[PDB]
């Protein structure tokens, strides 16, 4: 049984991110966010929830949304590496993984600021602290192939994702890196996270992955230069989708094949057919990680968490924007199951 | 973006148009509406001076500028209480805490 | 002087248009702000610092004619670095479907903004004028 | 003439807008950086002042200066002292400030013609 063993190592880790969990924002709590009229408002607001003094640093003067969202994102970055301090093992494993995607993010972040004429040194300032890796400032060395893997990345965990560099190569590198990382790390959970988690964790990595491959496909359509061969190296074989849907989208070449590709599947047709599809995704995701939520001896509660949180964190930002902006009539355009 | 003030120009001009060849109806109605909102739309102004020609033009500028939204009108009561006692908390924390 | 009934219409042109600007720029922001809010496919979160490109020669010049004592400026496109901006973002494939409605708003705000200029420029002359 | 580009001195979301439509971050030949991002509570008059110089007198090709409403409220009276045809200043709205036409001076100079 899950419990028998879980609180061996990650006992504590568990109850911890539970806490965390318990502070996510209740819809009571983003009701009475989205009454405040001022930023200043909504900072002594959201003073009251687990957020607390995260933003005491700030004069109401200096206030604005950008900060707010740099600060809630800055507490929940600490509370994750907290918690990953604490793990070990598999744990461990499964916390680095939860780093690689931020780590892939800033790679990608970094050779475009490369190719954007702005020095390393300014953009780490820009990377976010999961994704930090010894040779983060190392790898951009110039715009060309013998960046990254050639001289540099192969010392960083990404080097086994990657078995010019303009800006759409850029963006076929990153999104190649995640087809592979998502693979890895579906892998990963498979072989190595207890039956509980590794079904949780199953689930939301599909979900993460055909997000993915939806996004792809729709933005490909733009008329990019990404062939059907390359989509199909660019959609991971993890999803939900995989493989009679994923190669279905890979080959569509219009929006309604896509839509006929969707409409295969019962857990997303309809995302497709009407409202925001961005909308629909992030309303997934939250009911599945509050699905995740339910199971209590599972490391999922991590991932669930993080996902969790970092809806959070653009929810009180969206909020804090449409304060900002005095856009109130869609204030309430952001998704809480809590 | 602003509306021009109701000074007695404007006043003597738009009763005047009340009686001219703005006197139809719907510019009836919105000068009767300026002279209670004591501004017309300028737009308004320059058609009934194309009906007219009559009044002169110069006159005691006063720009009536579309007003600024009142932040925090909405609150409840006892949202206000609630975000004072924050407040409260909030100026408490700079010397509790040292 | 008749001509006072010309400024007033000159000043409605203008005031129309600050509408017009006011909106662009205050749909052009939410909508920029609603691509934060969507931050899964971008690179970092917040569109801003960090996703600008000094190498990006601007896709619009600004000419000025001084054809008149009414100075009179018009916008264009400008005469590889003159490309799209929204791919400055990612725009390929990570860029929401949001952050190009405010890319669509913001370029309708740069006619508005010549517009702008030429009208305050020509009520100026008419108060120098007057 | 030979004015031909565009200097913004404006907030970070102000500036990504104009990138967004088609403004670049340095001139097309003899690139140099022509945005100013200021920040709120973190920019004291005396740097906008010396930006708004920096347009204003140098850089002879800046044909329009866009400038944030609040920036301009600001160092108003740097502005009002301020007087040429070559580059044109206009402000602009800001994210959280919208345009004002409380604080624009075309309003305060046609109300002083009384007509």
């Amino acid at each position: 049984m899950e419990g028998v063993y879980f609180n061996i190592d990650n006992g504590f880790i568990e109850g911890v991110v539970r806490g965390y969990r318990n502070g996510l924002l209740s819809n009571n709590q983003y009701i009475n966010l989205t009454q405040c009229d001022t930023l200043e408002d909504l900072k002594l607001q959201l003073s009251s929830t687990d957020y607390g003094n995260f933003l005491s640093s700030v004069s109401s003067e200096s206030l604005t949304t950008s900060l707010i969202q740099e600060y809630a994102s800055s507490k929940l970055y600490h509370e994750f590496n907290y918690i990953r301090d604490q793990s070990s093992g598999s744990t461990r494993k499964f916390m680095d993984y939860i780093t690689y995607g931020y780590m892939i993010d800033n790679v990608a972040l970094m050779i475009t600021g490369t190719i954007h004429d702005r020095d390393k040194g300014e953009i780490l300032q820009r990377c976010h602290p999961l994704g930090w890796f010894d040779t983060l400032p190392t790898l951009s060395v110039a715009t060309d192939l013998e960046s990254l893997y050639e001289t540099v990345l192969v010392d960083t965990p990404l080097a086994p994702y990657f078995k010019e560099l303009d800006d759409m190569n850029i963006e076929i590198i990153r999104n190649k890196l995640y087809k592979a990382y998502l693979e890895d790390f579906y892998n990963f959970v498979t072989e190595e996270i207890p039956e509980p988690a590794k079904e949780c964790m199953q689930t939301l990595l599909g979900f993460e992955a055909d997000r993915r491959s939806i996004n792809i496909a729709l933005n490909s359509l733009q008329s990019s230069d990404i062939d059907p061969d390359l989509k199909s190296d660019l959609l991971p074989n993890i999803g939900k989708l995989y493989p009679l849907a994923t190669f279905h989208l890979a080959q569509a070449q219009d929006f309604e094949g896509v839509r006929a590709a969707l409409a295969n599947v019962y857990e997303y047709r309809g995302f497709l057919e009407t409202g925001n599809l961005e909308d629909h995704f992030y309303q997934l995701e939250m009911e599945l990680c509050r699905d995740a939520f339910t199971q209590q001896f599972a490391i999922s509660t991590v991932w669930a968490w993080m996902k969790s949180k970092e809806q959070e964190v653009r929810n009180i930002t969206w909020i804090a924007e449409c304060i900002a902006q005095n856009q109130r009539e869609r204030i309430n355009n952001y998704i809480s199951v809590y | 973006m602003f509306e021009i003030k109701l000074n007695d120009r404007i006043t003597e001009f738009l009763r005047k148009f009340k009686n001219s060849a703005k006197s139809n109806e719907g510019i009836d109605e919105d000068i009767d509406l300026f002279l209670k909102r004591h501004a017309i739309p300028m737009q308004s102004l320059l058609f009934y001076v194309k009906e007219y020609r009559i009044k002169e033009l110069l006159k005691p500028l006063e720009f009536e500028f579309k007003p600024k939204a009142v932040r925090g009108l909405h609150y409840s009561e006892d949202f206000k209480k609630k975000l004072e006692f924050l407040k409260y908390q909030e100026q408490e924390l700079e010397y509790q805490s040292m | 002087d008749e001509q006072y009934l010309r400024l007033i219409e000159l000043l409605s042109n203008y005031d129309s248009t600050l509408e017009q600007l006011q909106k662009g720029f205050q749909d052009g922001y939410i909508q920029l702000s609603r691509s934060n809010y969507y931050n899964k496919d971008s690179l970092r979160g917040n569109y801003g610092e960090d996703y600008w490109d000094e190498t990006y020669i601007g896709q619009l010049m600004a000419t000025v004619e001084e054809k008149n004592s009414k100075v009179v400026v018009e916008i264009v496109k400008r005469k590889k670095q003159d490309y799209d901006p929204i791919l400055m973002f990612g725009g390929v494939l990570s860029v929401p479907s949001s952050l190009r409605q405010s890319q669509t708003s913001f370029k309708g705000c740069i006619p508005l903004i010549a517009q702008l200029i030429n009208y305050k420029n020509e009520i100026l002359t008419l108060v120098e004028t007057l | 003439e030979k004015r031909t580009l565009i200097a913004v001195i404006a907030d970070e979301d102000t500036t990504t807008g104009l990138l967004l439509a088609g403004i670049g971050q340095i001139t097309p030949e003899t690139q140099e950086k022509n945005f100013f991002v200021y920040q709120e509570g973190k920019t004291t008059k005396e740097e906008i002042t010396d930006k708004f110089n920096h347009f204003t007198e140098e850089r002879d090709d800046i044909a329009i200066l866009l400038i944030n409403q609040h920036i301009a409220e600001n160092i108003r009276a740097r502005v009002d002292s301020f007087t040429n045809a070559f580059p044109a200043i206009l402000e602009i709205p800001s994210k959280d400030h919208p345009y004002d036409p409380e604080k624009d001076s075309v309003l305060k100079r046609v109300r002083k013609l009384f007509g």
